[PDB]
């Protein structure tokens, strides 16, 4: 990805050689930064509405005569905004993302009757995994505000069409915004991209609302839909090993009809459980989790004492044969998020917007015994445990349990 | 526009394809197969899909449990699906564990142990996925689709089996099945992403070579289906959804009338009420869908076997007392494309899939199984440039002859799931099936 | 929504001839009211046309 | 008696060329027949009753 | 529309069931009356002159019409009586409209007891009118020509419909045509079903369409003037007076109200920016 | 008629000088004969409501013009069913006179109109 | 009639051994003939339902009670309209046909008779 500037845009392509090409407009404008509690989610969904040029139905009939696609998601640190189209339509993306972020009409119908309803809907089908619930709680519990903010719009905190209105005034902004080209040639990007994001405001940068601050806990939703377990344990410096630290730690089966070989995997066997071990990096704090969620509470009770176990055993030692498949489990998980255009995307974009370089696939880092067996044990000694129980809280383990 | 599909053969007859990407860091190598449940008799139905079990279960070499660490070690992952007409067993890898992959892929088809101990233990694991399906509505639906739609008949059969069969499945019928079926020239090796062809056709000549031949090797994609209009009630007033699919005879991966099928089902096309975009779609169906809320989605389908198909749409709604509509409007929508289609729908139709059937195509996986399908399916890889060509040859006056042959007053096959007290009887679900004003 | 259920007069036609909800096990003794309806309306048809030309 | 999946037993019922337009044709010769002396039925009814509005005998 | 449109059909059964009944009396009226009307079916073409037999039941109105027509006379009320109540199960759809034209779902009063009270004095003013003639000049809208007994010899010096079907018989005499003059009497009636349609207005009746309002007096002072030169001679000036009046009355439904009611709509709204 | 319709024609005439001079005045005095400024309405009330757009554009109101609009309907049907008219503050001043629902029910039109041109497109 | 009365009554008869001795071996002949079970019902399903008090007692039976109840009713319509008999295990055995509904019913009505009873109690 040739990383280049139009207009005070910073634009970033690759071309290819497919009749396929995704153009994804990443904003500076997720949960992080939101100003209200929900809006990043809003502003999200209230895009390709009505514009000024063109009204939300005509672009879909003729986005429908491309045979295009329109792809959108939020997370905690951005906005994506995709397009999967043939090469040859590039232009009309372009100027349709232009239309979007200078010239969307924000009307109150289009909140009350179309935008919410749908951030709603969104919201409950991802709810249905309670995995979902428990990661969520989990970083509400570790971080209050800023990463602790949802991501998502709920019913009892409702956004108002000034809010949106207000947060898009502060996004759309061309400090905020970063374009990324998936087989798209780089130079005709800028050439069009220059033309058409000239006249969008500069703006300045959006910032978090005050610092990121880490705090320990217990979170209890009670649900009746499926039962699941985070441990979360807040990272103050974020570091690389705690990929490889993810990725050794494991879960996932590499193998249908199997349970695997990873600690976490091992700690699953004679129970319908499953285990995840995820480590979230946001510049200036992370994450590393242990998601749990089964039919059993008592089952899921279980694994989570192992679970911990585990964390400590490896905090103990690790073999020379166990960190090298980490490295590999690593590495290869690391490959696969660059080629998903929605990682992808995001990952360039915060190259872009921020500054912080991609870590190419072929250069992740391969790290010692010694280096991981370090990071496991930092974990299981941090001062700051998190948990977030969802299902029947009352038959699932505590903090000070674990 | 894409890099070319390189295809090499063995002297065996195993067909070895290739699609190199050299933006990606990741391949995808597998072995489609051109056999599946299709292939038992009554007795043995649910062989294949235990196979697929067992396989990951050990081999002469490696342990169960050594297998689990060759694999945890390689770096990927190995994944596996039988169906009806088609086995796969694939691995994603990084670029330069293509090798490992291939070896281990080689190992669990050729040399499986299929221990008794094994088989005894999988025997109460498959048990149990016969009790949890049940909560998959959409894969129910199907299957009882499948099971009326053509009664009696091979393809009439889950792929999972009787619960009599699963206790009666032993080693020597698996041994048999993959015996009989695996053979070199109903299997395609598959490399897709950061992949050598030459390469790939290597790896196939050490490991692939001591493959048996079949006696009558027929070509990839070689098959006597009789379509029965019936309906399954499945009704369950304690489900708020209902989910509804209502299907007529398609038509196979060979037909002339293979483009005609899809340029059709795109006509009436999908629509999904969380979808922000679909309240705008241009379809006559969506349109009426969405003003009257008649159901959350529905999904056009046209599903391929090597000598049939099934076309048709599956609904499902919360509406639970406009069932009637919502079945109403969606024949009628059918009905016009014997009566009224035009150039219009035709080819707003065709611009959309011109584009749709190269997006679908966005990774290594996709790409694999794209090449796999194809080979399997019609015998060799269809060039973007011919698809286009096939397309453009599908005229409205083609749509509507199609649909007054395969649609138009023709029977149905319907299964209904939930609280479906509001779908009429299948006489009136079936007369909606013509228009008397035309 | 299906005219035949809409409009009005068309959903009072309906509800009593069309989506009328009946046992699906009357036998041939549950023909006789229809049988009256006919008599009724062969009635109806002779006995007017006598009507003119009855004095 | 247990799995919904093997469908009940129909052989008693089913014709083997079902999907034939021959089998088809021949249920719609039948409707049609009917449909045919319905109307010719009709017409003689409609025309033989009308026709007493017609000038009587006696005039 | 729909209430309005069966309120078409009603209209045309009332017609018809009432020149039946005239016809029962046969006095020197009901037979001539009789007669002409019968003869206009005659005017369709090919078949009419079979149609009229048909009719008559012979080969001039004698016993055998008169005969039928009561029948029919009998049976035609029973018609009207269902087509009146579709017509108000059809309104029951949308309420009733009011006099302002906007809704009234934001107000509303149960029919009894405001309305039943209110249609009594309503019904004591109808008994009150009926009284005076019905008792005190029952002939006074008859035609006595109708107290002499039917003669199908002697013509009655003047052969003209009831009152109440006069506007449509002067229509019938403007034009020259004998199928011409059927078709435009027919049209007179059935043109009442393009109203939904050539009234462009945005708002729902006239009380506040000042233009609207001007029109709709000169139309219905029009079809009462149709009435009068429907009894009139066939003489000068009444020949071209009733061509003119015809024209308008036809104008209204075709020129005159898609016109008003599309300026109106813009004087609306320049008018209140 | 559609509102869309009677909106682009008052622009062309608003647009012509002569127009204007010959049209607005009658309109003023239109409005004035009109009347219903005596019974407390607005223009915009009078607007016939039985369709399905304008249910739409009925709903997209803002609550407080909402409820307004209802007031306003229902003190005019008081003084209908008196025969009274309305005094003092009761009387809608021209400067109340305000076009509240036009640009809801035009964006309504505006989308209905869309909809059944773009049902109609033809790839070229 | 009531259920209530049907019980009482029946529990006299049984009580007298004359009575059980002559009725008892009639009971079970009417039974035969009346053929209900031919068409795999049990007794109780033929008790008429469109009462309120039915209605109630129907509600309150178990679920599966119930879902079985449902079966039982459509298996004879379809063995009504076909003309056809049950046969094997279609058929009611002797054993199987139980008094499923009668407590529920004899509870919903009891209540009803107190009730009736008790709005007529006077202060003595
Ligand atoms: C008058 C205008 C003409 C129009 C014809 C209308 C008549 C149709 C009608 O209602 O009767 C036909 C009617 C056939 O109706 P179905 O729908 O077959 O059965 C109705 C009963 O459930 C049938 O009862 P079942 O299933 O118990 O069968 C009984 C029937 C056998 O029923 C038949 O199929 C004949 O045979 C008899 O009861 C005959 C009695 C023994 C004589 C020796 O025949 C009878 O039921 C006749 C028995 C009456 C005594
Ligand atoms: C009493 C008057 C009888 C007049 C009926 C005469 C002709 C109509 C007829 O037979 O209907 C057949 C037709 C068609 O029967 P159908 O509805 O079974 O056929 C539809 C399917 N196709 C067209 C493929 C054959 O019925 C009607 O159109 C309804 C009118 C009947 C009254
Ligand atoms: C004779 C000419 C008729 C002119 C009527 C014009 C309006 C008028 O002044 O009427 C008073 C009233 C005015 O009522 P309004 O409802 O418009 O006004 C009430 C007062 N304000 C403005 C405060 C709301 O109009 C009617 O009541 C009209 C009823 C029409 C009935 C006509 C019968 C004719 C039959 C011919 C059939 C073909
Ligand atoms: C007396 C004369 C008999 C009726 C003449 C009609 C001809 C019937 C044949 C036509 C036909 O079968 O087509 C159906 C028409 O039937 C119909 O729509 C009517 C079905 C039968 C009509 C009679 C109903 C009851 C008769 C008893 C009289 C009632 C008492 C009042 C006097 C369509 O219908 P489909 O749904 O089968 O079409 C399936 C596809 N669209
Ligand atoms: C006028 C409309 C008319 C209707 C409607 C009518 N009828 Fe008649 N009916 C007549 C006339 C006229 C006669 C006498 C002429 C005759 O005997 O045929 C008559 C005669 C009869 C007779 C004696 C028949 C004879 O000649 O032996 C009977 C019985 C009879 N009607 C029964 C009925 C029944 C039952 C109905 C409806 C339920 C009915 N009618 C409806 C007009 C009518
Ligand atoms: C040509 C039209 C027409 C004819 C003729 C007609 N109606 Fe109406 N009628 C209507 C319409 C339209 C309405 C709805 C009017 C409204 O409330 O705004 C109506 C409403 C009514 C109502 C409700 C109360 C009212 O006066 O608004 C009654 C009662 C009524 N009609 C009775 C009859 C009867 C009885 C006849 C003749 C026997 C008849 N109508 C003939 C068109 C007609
Ligand atoms: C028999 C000849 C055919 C003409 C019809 C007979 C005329 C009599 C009709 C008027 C009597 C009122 O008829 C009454 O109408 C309504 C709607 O139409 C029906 O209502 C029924 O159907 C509608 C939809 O079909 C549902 O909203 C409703 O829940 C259900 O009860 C009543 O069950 C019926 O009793
Ligand atoms: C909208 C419907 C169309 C209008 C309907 C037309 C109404 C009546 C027109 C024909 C009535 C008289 O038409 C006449 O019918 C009678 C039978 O009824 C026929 O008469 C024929 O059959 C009758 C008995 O069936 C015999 O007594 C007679 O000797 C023989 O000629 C005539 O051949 C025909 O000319």
């Amino acid at each position: 990805f040739s990383t280049a500037e139009a207009a005070g845009v910073k634009v970033a392509a690759q071309d290819g050689q497919s009749p396929i090409s995704d153009l994804s407009v990443v904003l500076r404008g997720g949960s992080r930064y939101a100003t209200v509690p929900g809006v990043s989610h809003i502003l999200e969904k209230f895009a390709f509405q009505n514009t000024v040029p063109k009204s939300a139905l005509r672009f879909v009939r003729e986005l429908e005569l491309f045979g295009g696609k329109l792809y959108t998601h939020t997370t905690r640190e951005h906005i994506v905004l995709r397009t999967q189209f043939l090469k040859q339509d590039l232009p009309y993306f372009v100027d349709a993302f232009a239309n979007v972020l200078k010239e969307t009409k924000f009307q109150q119908f289009e909140l009350t009757e179309r935008v919410a309803p749908v951030a709603e809907l969104d919201l409950l089908k991802r709810e249905s995994d309670p995995a979902f619930t428990a990661l969520e709680a989990a970083h509400e519990v570790a971080f209050r505000t800023g990463l602790g903010n949802s991501v998502y719009a709920q019913g009892y905190s409702p956004v108002t069409l000034e809010d949106v209105k207000e947060f898009a005034r502060q996004v759309y902004a061309k400090q905020n915004v970063a374009v990324v080209g998936n087989n798209v040639v780089p130079a005709d990007l800028q050439q069009l991209v220059g033309t058409a994001f000239a006249d969008l405001q500069e703006g300045s940068k959006v910032t978090q609302a005050g610092t990121t601050t880490l705090h320990g806990g217990e979170a209890r939703v009670r649900t009746s839909t499926g039962n699941a377990l985070t441990i979360a344990l807040p990272i103050a410096e974020p570091k690389p090993v705690y990929h490889a630290l993810a990725s050794f730690l494991g879960g996932p089966a590499s193998m249908p009809w199997s349970v695997g070989a990873s600690p976490l995997a091992q700690a699953t066997v004679g129970t319908h459980t499953s285990v995840k071990a995820t480590y979230h990096n946001y510049g200036d704090a992370g994450l590393f989790a242990i998601t749990i969620k089964g039919d059993s509470p008592a089952e899921i009770s279980q694994v989570a004492h192992k679970a911990v176990q585990a964390l400590k055993d490896t905090g103990a030692e690790v073999t020379e044969e166990q960190a090298a498949r980490a490295y590999a489990k690593s590495k290869f998980a690391a490959a696969e998020a660059f080629e998903n255009p929605d990682s992808s995307a995001s990952v360039i974009g915060m190259e872009l917007l921020s500054g912080v370089s991609r870590i190419a696939p072929e250069n992740v880092q391969k790290f010692t015994p010694a280096e991981l067996s370090e990071a496991a044990a930092q974990l299981s000694a941090s001062a700051k445990p998190v948990v977030a129980a969802v299902g029947q809280v009352h038959a699932l383990p505590f903090a000070d349990e674990l | 526009v894409s890099p070319k599909t390189r295809t090499s053969n063995l002297k065996n007859g195993l067909t070895i394809a290739s699609e190199s990407n050299p933006l990606v860091q990741t391949a995808t190598v597998g072995v489609w197969i051109d056999a599946g449940s299709r292939n038992e008799n009554a007795y043995n139905n649910g062989t294949a899909h235990f196979f697929e079990h067992l396989a990951f279960k050990g081999t002469d070499k490696r342990s169960q449990h050594q297998l689990e660490l060759d694999i945890e070690n390689m770096g990927g992952h190995l994944n596996a699906y039988t169906s009806r007409e088609s086995t796969v067993y694939y691995a994603k890898s990084f670029k330069d564990d293509v090798p490992k992959s291939v070896e281990i892929l080689a190992d669990i088809l050729q040399h499986s142990k299929l221990a008794e101990s094994a088989i005894d233990r999988e025997r109460e694991v498959i048990t149990r996925e016969l009790e949890e399906v049940n909560k998959q509505y959409e894969e129910v639906v199907f299957d009882h689709l499948h099971a009326t739609a053509f009664m009696n008949q091979p393809l009439g059969r889950t792929i999972l089996g009787p619960r009599e069969n699963i206790q009666t499945i032993t080693n020597t019928e698996l041994r048999k099945f993959i015996t009989e079926n695996y053979t070199a020239d109903r299997m395609v090796l598959v490399g897709a992403g950061a992949v050598d062809h030459d390469a790939l056709v290597e790896l196939a000549e050490k490991y692939f070579s001591h493959l048996p031949s079949s006696q009558s090797p027929v070509p990839l994609g070689t098959p006597i289906p009789n379509f029965v209009g019936s309906e399954v009630r499945l009704r369950d007033d304690t489900m708020p959804v209902a989910h509804i699919a209502i299907a007529v005879e398609g038509v196979s991966w060979t037909s002339e009338d293979y483009y005609t099928a899809l340029v059709a089902q795109a006509i009436i096309g999908n629509y999904d009420r969380a979808v922000g975009t679909s309240r705008h779609q241009g379809s006559r169906l969506s349109n009426i869908v969405s003003e009257n809320n008649l159901a959350n989605s529905f999904q056009s389908f046209s599903t391929s076997y090597s000598d049939t198909g099934l076309w048709g749409i599956y609904l499902t709604s919360e509406n639970t007392t406009q069932i009637d509509d919502l079945v109403h409007f969606t024949l009628k929508e059918w009905n016009r494309l014997s009566t009224s289609v035009s150039n219009l729908q035709v080819e707003r139709a065709k611009s959309q899939l011109k584009a749709g059937l190269l997006l679908s195509l966005d990774g290594t996986t996709y790409v694999a199984e794209d090449i796999g399908r194809q080979l399997t399916t019609l015998g060799r890889r269809v060039t973007p440039a011919e698809v286009e060509a096939k397309l453009e040859a599908v005229t409205e006056h083609d749509v509507r002859a199609w649909a007054q042959k395969t649609l138009y007053d023709k029977d149905i096959a319907l299964v209904g799931l939930g609280p479906i007290e509001g779908l009429y009887d299948y006489n009136r679900i079936r007369n909606d099936m013509s228009m008397m004003r035309w | 929504m299906a005219l035949r259920k809409k409009n009005s007069l068309l959903n009072m036609a309906n509800s009593y001839v069309l989506d009328s909800p009946q046992p699906s096990n009357l036998n041939y003794f549950w023909n006789f009211g229809s049988l009256l309806a006919l008599c009724l309306v062969i009635q109806l048809a002779t006995g007017i046309t006598l009507a003119m030309h009855y004095t | 008696g247990k799995s919904t999946y093997k469908i009940p037993d129909f052989t008693p019922y089913l014709k083997k060329d079902r999907n034939t337009d021959a089998n088809r044709l021949f249920s719609y010769f039948m409707i049609g027949s009917f449909g045919m002396l319905s109307a010719a039925g009709a017409k003689a009814t409609v025309q033989d009753f009308l026709s007493n509005m017609s000038a009587s005998a006696d005039v | 529309v729909l209430p309005w449109s069966i309120g078409v059909i009603i209209f045309l059964l009332l017609i018809i069931t009432a020149f039946m009944g005239y016809v029962l009396v046969f006095g020197q009226m009901s037979l001539w009356g009789a007669t002409v009307i019968c003869n206009l079916v005659s005017a369709i073409p090919w078949l009419g002159e079979d149609i009229v037999h048909f009719l008559w039941g012979g080969f001039s109105v004698g016993n055998p019409t008169l005969q039928r027509f009561f029948a029919l006379h009998y049976l035609m009320p029973f018609v009207l009586a269902v087509f009146a109540l579709l017509h108000l199960i059809a309104l029951h759809t949308a309420g009733s409209s009011n006099p302002l034209g906007i809704t009234s779902n934001v107000d509303k009063l149960s029919m009894h007891p405001y309305y039943s009270f209110k249609d009594l004095i309503t019904v004591f003013a109808f008994l009150l009118m009926f009284t005076l003639f019905v008792f005190f000049s029952p002939d006074k809208l008859g035609h006595p020509d109708n107290y002499i007994p039917a003669n199908p010899m002697v013509t009655p010096a003047s052969i003209v419909p009831e009152w109440y079907l006069l506007p449509f018989y002067a229509i019938l005499r403007a034009i020259p045509d004998k199928l011409g003059g059927v078709i435009a009497m027919v049209a007179a009636i059935l043109i009442l079903l393009i109203l939904p349609i050539v009234d462009r207005s945005i708002i729902r009746g006239n009380a506040f369409k000042p233009i609207s309002k001007l029109l709709f007096g000169f139309f219905i002072c029009n079809f009462l003037l149709l009435g009068v030169l429907g009894q009139v001679h066939i003489e000068p000036p009444f020949i071209v007076l009733g061509q003119i009046c015809t024209i308008f009355y036809f104008s209204y439904f075709l020129i005159l109200l898609p016109m008003v009611s599309t300026i109106e709509n813009i004087f609306f709204y320049i008018g209140s920016l | 008629a559609s509102i869309t319709s009677v909106v682009k024609t008052s622009e062309l005439i608003l647009k012509s000088p002569l127009l204007s001079k010959i049209v607005v005045p009658l309109a003023k005095t239109y409005v004035k004969f009109s009347g219903y400024r005596q019974l407390g309405f607005k223009m915009n009330d009078l607007i016939i409501e039985e369709t399905p757009n304008m249910q739409l554009a009925l709903r997209r109101l803002p609550p407080t013009e909402s409820y307004d609009r209802v007031y306003r309907l229902i003190r005019a049907t008081q003084f209908s069913l008196s025969h009274k008219l309305a005094t003092g503050n009761d009387i809608t001043k021209p400067e109340e006179d305000d076009h509240y629902l036009i640009p809801y029910i035009l964006d309504v039109e505006a989308e209905a109109f869309e909809k059944d041109a773009l049902d109609n497109l033809e790839v070229v």
